[PDB]
């Protein structure tokens, strides 16, 4: 595929989630909470009430939604699944990624854990389920980096949930097949095919002995299965909308459920008549984590589509009006950029976030210019309108709630801008070439010594990402880390030729031309796109001081002499033919 | 003297079908009268041909490049529509006869939020093979829930992300004539699929309708294509008279009358017919 | 040599299959040569590759042959058509799956000679009617559609091509090895060509020649020969043969008399038809050849039905120049010259018809007709 | 800029990323990249109307989630 260069405009430290939280893990030994965010960052929090700042560390190596995390090996290792089609092994005590598994071909959505055998399974949208041994993964080294893969098979649609029992002898898969498939992880052999759900299944549970299964589906029903009888022994219709999260206690007698309807319930399994409404969240519930320190669980952690993670006490469930009204503990969250507009100069972007704040950003310098507050976004677009046209040279995606700018070979160098039009003091400048040199400034291969493009510098903490167009992430690094030994070898392998030509070979991109034929108002010419009208005025003057005696017009409209033909063709021409300019005496 | 009829069998098949469409010639003569005293050539030429066929049909009863057929029907109905809209500046012959409305529903599999689009349609394009099948299977491949995954993921504006989605089409407003465009052609390279579906005489679209309706449809015209390639061939039309109840086989310059049962057996894919059905027309009962 | 090549493919087609494209590239290049020995070897390299390789390399063989026919070189086209006919005979089943590519040659008939057009229609027709499975029924009706629209084409060049192809196909449908429904299909096709060629005389003359050459050199079904004889004998009698009791009438500027008779009778109506051209008389000879061949096949070499056409008179003027050669006008001399050729061509075809008889009085009539040919040819020089 | 759907020959739906300013020849080139069907062989139907070459998607009011239908020409005569 074609390699793209992308980077994120962000702060050095992002303490709070900038998007929703997909998964939760609780460490009882250190009293630590792990949040798998939709902003591609895993964060560690302290659940102690004494600390007024629960933030501990950020675990930032993914490039897309983190869908599931499991805490294994007594809280020393974290396994994460993500939409970037990778499974990653982490040091949960320190907070750095150790290795990346690239066996999946689509989004990885579910992780299953067997505590006794230390066995972890990863399943995703590619209909593949892979089995991993954590100790084998944790003992991997640079020299010894080979692993034998054992994959389950027989699933005809994309998996959305996965489950294992404590002993690691039963694994259940939920998918859009509307059926549940069960295997034996030891022998990698099929056992049964549970049926009865009429929609996608997103939540799965199993007991310690692995003979009973709890499933919740988008149809709004919770079904209790018996693996010995291979049948559904009970069906619970508790929620108005789909069920997305499930939690059960150690006795496997009470199930905690939540989903799209934003309501969380505690349902008694032996008789569904005892139903307690724990709370009503402000957003659809994506995942829930129980506090298993005491029996019954004192509290439950809830992750929603909002950036805030809340804890709800369970004091009095066994002792409709909700049980709780305000969460006991709150972990703050940031704001997600939801709307984006690129201004006419193709250098500044106005963004609006979930708090309705409007901000002004500089793509070239990869920094925020100013905050505007709760200003009308559409009015601000008109207020900053300019009479200029610059070709598109970058793309913007807001999947992680942050500004990610993508540079592709097709249009990276399509924007030529004179230095006077920009804020740099006129030599002729290519925005795409300047940005690439600033991103790879610390790379020794680009030094011939001068550093960078000599006009601006992106923040050193800017994450630079190399990846295939609609594919995998080849290499990810910070801007300031390009000078390292290990990063330089990786950069040589991953940086494509079209970036090498400009950053290493120091070549200059093409100069595009528009052909225009002058006609007297009542001879084809081609010139640079940034050529001003004044130059065409003086060319006619020699054909027949130049500005004062000659006026140019297009489509029966007078032309600004300081304006360029690139702006003329885009705005005033309003036609599919070659640009036509008419010269008439003033 | 009529050996040149075959050179335009694509247009002849469309005109033969349009002639027996209930109300098509009734509506065309209404427009012809309005254009008559207004003093456009397409309506006038259409009326002359309809009169000419009426003379021929009465005599029959008393004294016994290469072009796509669907594309030609599209141009004829489109040009009739434009003239009707010009007459505004009754006049809803195309809208009432052939134009219906679809509701296209997309459901994201992450947030489970529903988005809908409303689009007009004049025919229903359905596949003939998967990659013995009936017409119900073809419409199911058209209007039942399909999951778009992998390289064809849906971009949810609620999630601001590429997500798997379910797409379903529903029939909101039904026209009097339901045209079925059969994709009896595949790609690897382009070829023609010679195996037809099991075409039923009765069609119920309640399975894919926004509301439960008891309106049924009956087949009255079939446009077939004979040939082993899609680049060239011959078009024939079999219409139904509503002699009533029999099927008229228009083959260039000759007309054949057959019983309804006989024509149905000729449409069976088991017999491997040489004429591959291409357009099915159903009228509301 | 061929046997060495045959043995090579026969016992080692496993190793050769992995490089069929390499073999085909060599075979295609060998066919571009000018030596028959090399050309014949390249044809065999095509035939053996088709026989001993898989389905994919077979389609490459047919596709390579199609490109040879659509190339432009005469020798290359006829050789590739020979291979195509061979491949159809040995493996009709494998060729039935390649009929789409073989049918594509019909779009490039402009750069193909009429002799190669007849051969191209022969391989197409013999492939379509080789089997009776459902696969063959699709190409059988598809070949019918192509010809029905060449016959009805506005271009005269394509109309002549349709006559050649329709007669070629009708010979293979009626080939004796046939049910009544098969017999009426070949009858229906022949009626179509006869109807489509009536308007033009040269197009009609081509139909009579092609259909006569088919009967002479092929053995058809007995039933098919029955219908063609009755319609041809009746139409020809109604077209040219007239009673001698009725004297000619018209505005002819020359005296009209029965001429060149032998020994209540029939006579050939020729002069009024040619003057009316100021069934066409230009097709009198090719049509009678068709009639004669039809009667011979029906009666197994017997010609007792048409014995009266040998000794019948011919309506002609005083073709002897009576010292008026210079006074004859330009229009009259051109009409006079055309009068001699048609009478000569009619006499030549009579000699063709009755040269195989045995009756002593029959032979003298043939000799007299031969003497008339010599006399008329000398008069033509004047 | 916007994403539209195309129902292919088998009835399977694919997705395209298009600009409101793309011409019909650009959409057909994108469909050939995903389906392998030459643009000159492609017929695109939107809302009962065939898209004509040389026009743009904004001419037909083609927006996000708009569904095109892909068919070929079954020529005859
Ligand atoms: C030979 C022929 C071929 N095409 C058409 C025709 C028909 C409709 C529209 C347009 C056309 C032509 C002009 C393209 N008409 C034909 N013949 C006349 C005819 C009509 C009706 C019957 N019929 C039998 C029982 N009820 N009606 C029988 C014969
Ligand atoms: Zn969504």
């Amino acid at each position: 595929r074609k390699v793209q260069v992308s980077y994120v405009i962000r702060d050095e430290v992002e303490k709070y989630n900038r998007n929703g939280v997909n998964a939760l893990q609780l460490d009882p030994a250190l009293n630590r909470l792990f949040t798998a965010g939709r902003d591609s960052i895993i964060r560690i929090w302290s659940v102690n009430q004494h600390k007024q700042d629960p933030y501990i560390a950020s675990m930032e190596h993914h490039t897309d939604w983190v869908n599931d995390i499991v805490l294994c090996c007594n809280g020393k290792t974290l396994i994460s699944a993500s939409s970037d089609t990778t499974v990653k092994v982490w040091n949960a005590h320190k907070g750095f990624c150790m290795s990346t598994l690239r066996t999946h071909k689509d989004y990885v959505k579910a992780l299953a854990y067997a505590k006794d055998k230390e066995l972890v399974a990863s399943a995703g949208l590619d209909r593949q389920i892979f089995l991993w041994d954590v100790n084998t993964l944790t003992a991997l080294t640079a020299s010894n980096n080979t692993v034998t893969t054992s994959s389950l098979s027989g699933n005809k649609d994309s998996i959305y949930s996965l489950a294992m029992n404590q002993l690691g002898t039963i694994i259940v898969s939920g998918s859009t097949e509307k059926v549940l498939r069960v295997w034996d992880p030891r022998t990698c052999a099929k056992l049964m095919k549970l049926k009865g759900h009429t929609d996608n299944v997103k939540a799965l549970l199993l007991n310690r002995d692995g003979t009973q299964c709890l499933s919740g589906s988008s149809d709004g029903t919770i079904r209790l299965w018996s693996l010995g009888q291979q049948r559904c022994i009970a069906t619970y219709r508790v929620h108005d909308e789909g069920v997305w999260a499930l939690q059960v206690n150690d006795a496997f007698t009470h199930v905690y459920s939540g989903g799209r309807d934003r309501k969380i319930y505690c349902t008694d399994l032996r008789n569904p008549d005892i139903r307690v409404l724990i709370c009503e969240e402000k957003a659809p519930v994506l995942k829930m984590e129980l506090d298993r320190s005491a029996d019954p669980p004192p509290a439950i952690w809830v992750a929603t589509t909002k950036s805030t993670v809340n804890k709800w006490t369970l004091k009095g469930i066994h002792n409709i009006t909700p049980l709780c009204t305000q969460p006991d503990q709150v972990i703050k969250g940031g704001a997600s950029i939801i709307q984006c507009h690129i201004l006419n100069d193709k250098r500044h972007i106005l963004t609006k976030d979930t708090n309705n704040n409007v901000a002004y950003w500089d793509v070239l310098k990869a920094c925020k210019v100013e905050d505007l507050g709760k200003v009308d976004f559409e009015d601000e677009i008109k207020k900053r309108f300019k009479m200029v046209y610059v070709p598109n040279w970058f793309s913007v995606d807001l999947k992680t709630g942050m500004l990610t700018i993508t540079l592709d070979e097709s249009d990276c160098f399509a924007a030529w801008v004179s230095a006077k039009d920009a804020g740099f003091s006129d030599p002729k400048l290519n925005l795409g070439g300047l940005l690439l040199q600033a991103l790879l400034e610390y790379w020794p291969r680009t030094h011939v010594v001068q550093k960078g493009n000599g006009y601006f510098q992106v923040p050193p903490h800017t994450p630079v990402i190399f990846g295939e167009a609609g594919g995998r992430t080849l290499f990810r690094l910070l801007c300031r880390d390009s000078g390292g030994e290990t990063e330089s070898m990786l950069l040589n392998e991953t940086v494509p030729q079209w970036v090498i030509d400009i950053t290493v070979d120091k070549n200059m991109p093409k100069f595009n031309k528009i052909p225009f034929y002058l006609q007297p108002h009542a001879d084809r010419l081609s010139a640079s796109d940034m050529l001003q009208v004044r130059k065409v005025m003086e060319h006619v003057y020699e054909k027949i001081l130049a500005e004062e005696k000659i006026e140019l017009l297009c489509q029966d409209q007078v032309l600004d002499p300081n304006m360029d033909l690139r702006t003329v063709k885009h705005f005033i021409w309003k036609s599919g033919g070659d640009l036509t300019l008419h010269y008439r005496q003033k | 003297g009529l050996n040149n009829l075959g050179n335009t069998s694509y247009l002849n098949s469309i005109l033969q079908v349009l002639y027996f469409c209930p109300g098509f010639k009734s509506g065309v003569k209404h427009l012809f009268n309005i254009i008559s005293r207004k003093k456009y050539e397409l309506i006038c030429s259409l009326q002359s041909l309809i009169i000419s066929v009426e003379q021929l049909q009465a005599s029959f009863l008393l004294n016994p490049l290469q072009h796509d057929a669907q594309e030609v029907l599209q141009c004829i109905l489109g040009n009739i529509q434009e003239t009707c809209q010009l007459l505004k500046k009754g006049f809803e012959l195309v809208e009432k006869l052939f134009q219906g409305q679809l509701v296209l529903r997309t459901r994201c599999l992450e947030c489970e939020s529903l988005t809908e689009r409303r689009e007009d349609f004049q025919d229903i394009s359905v596949p003939v093979q998967e990659d013995m099948k009936t017409l119900r299977w073809a419409i199911s491949q058209f209007a039942s829930v399909e999951r778009i995954v992998g390289e064809d993921k849906y971009f949810c504006e609620n999630c601001h992300h590429y997500t798997e989605a379910e797409r379903s089409l529903l029939f909101d407003k039904m026209p009097e004539v339901i045209t079925i465009h059969l994709k009896c052609f595949a790609a690897s390279g382009l070829s023609k699929i010679n195996t037809p579906l099991l075409t039923p005489l009765k069609l119920s679209l309640e399975e894919w309708s926004t509301k439960p309706t008891n309106d049924s449809y009956g087949l009255f015209a079939v446009v077939m294509h004979s040939g082993i390639t899609i680049s060239s061939g011959h078009y024939t039309a079999s219409v139904k008279v509503t002699y009533e109840g029999k099927w008229l086989l228009f083959d260039d310059s000759e007309v054949k009358v057959t019983e309804e049962k006989d024509f149905l057996n000729s449409l069976s894919p088991s017999t491997s017919p040489t004429s591959t059905p291409y357009l099915l027309f159903y009228k509301k009962l | 040599q061929e046997q060495l090549l045959q043995s090579t493919f026969s016992v080692h087609y496993l190793v050769l299959k992995d490089m069929c494209s390499s073999i085909l590239s060599l075979a295609q290049s060998l066919l571009h040569s000018l030596d028959q020995s090399i050309i014949s070897f390249g044809s065999l390299l095509y035939k053996y590759a088709f026989k001993f390789f898989d389905t994919y390399c077979q389609q490459e063989v047919v596709g390579a042959l199609v490109t040879h026919i659509c190339s432009g070189n005469e020798a290359e086209v006829d050789t590739a058509l020979d291979v195509l006919l061979e491949l159809v005979v040995l493996n009709p089943s494998a060729m039935m799956m390649n009929a789409v590519f073989v049918k594509g040659i019909l779009d490039y008939l402009d750069n193909i000679s009429p002799q190669q057009i007849r051969k191209l229609f022969y391989v197409l027709s013999t492939l379509a009617f080789s089997k009776q499975n459902e696969a063959s029924s699709h190409i059988q009706d598809d070949m019918h559609l192509v010809i029905r629209k060449q016959l009805s084409s506005t271009v005269f060049k394509y109309k002549l091509i349709g006559i050649i192809g329709a007669v070629t196909m009708a010979g293979i449908m009626a080939a004796d090895r046939l049910s009544d429904e098969q017999c009426t299909q070949v009858t229906s096709l022949l009626q179509l060509v006869h109807s489509c060629s009536e308007q033009s005389p040269q197009a009609s003359a081509l139909y009579y020649d092609e259909f006569a050459n088919l009967i002479q050199h092929e053995k058809l079904d007995p039933k098919a020969l029955e219908w063609v004889g009755h319609t041809i004998c009746n139409d020809f009698q109604d077209a040219f043969v007239v009673d001698s009791c009725v004297v000619p009438e018209g505005d002819f500027p020359f005296p009209v008399k029965a001429l060149y008779g032998l020994e209540d009778g029939i006579a050939i109506n020729l002069l009024p038809l040619l003057f009316s051209q100021d069934v066409s008389p230009l097709c009198l000879a090719p049509y009678f050849r068709l009639l004669r061949l039809c009667v011979e096949r029906q009666h197994n070499g017997n010609l007792e039905e048409i014995d009266g056409l040998l000794d019948c008179p011919i309506f002609l003027t005083d073709l002897e120049p009576g010292e008026k050669l210079e006074s004859m006008s330009a229009k009259e001399r051109s009409f006079m010259c055309s009068l001699i050729f048609l009478t000569l061509n009619w006499f030549r075809e009579i000699v063709n018809a009755f040269c195989q008889e045995t009756s002593p009085e029959m032979k003298g009539k043939v000799l007299t007709r031969l003497k008339h040919i010599v006399e008329l040819q000398i008069i033509l020089e004047k | 800029s916007m994403q539209i759907f195309v129902k292919t020959l088998t009835g399977k739906t694919i997705t395209l990323e298009v600009e409101p300013s793309d011409t019909i020849e650009n959409v057909k080139a994108k469909i050939q990249d995903k389906e392998g069907i030459p643009p000159d062989q492609q017929r695109l139907i939107f809302a009962g109307k065939q898209l004509e070459d040389g026009r743009t998607l904004s001419d037909y009011n083609i927006q996000k989630e708009s569904t095109l239908h892909l068919v070929l020409r079954l020529r005859g005569g």
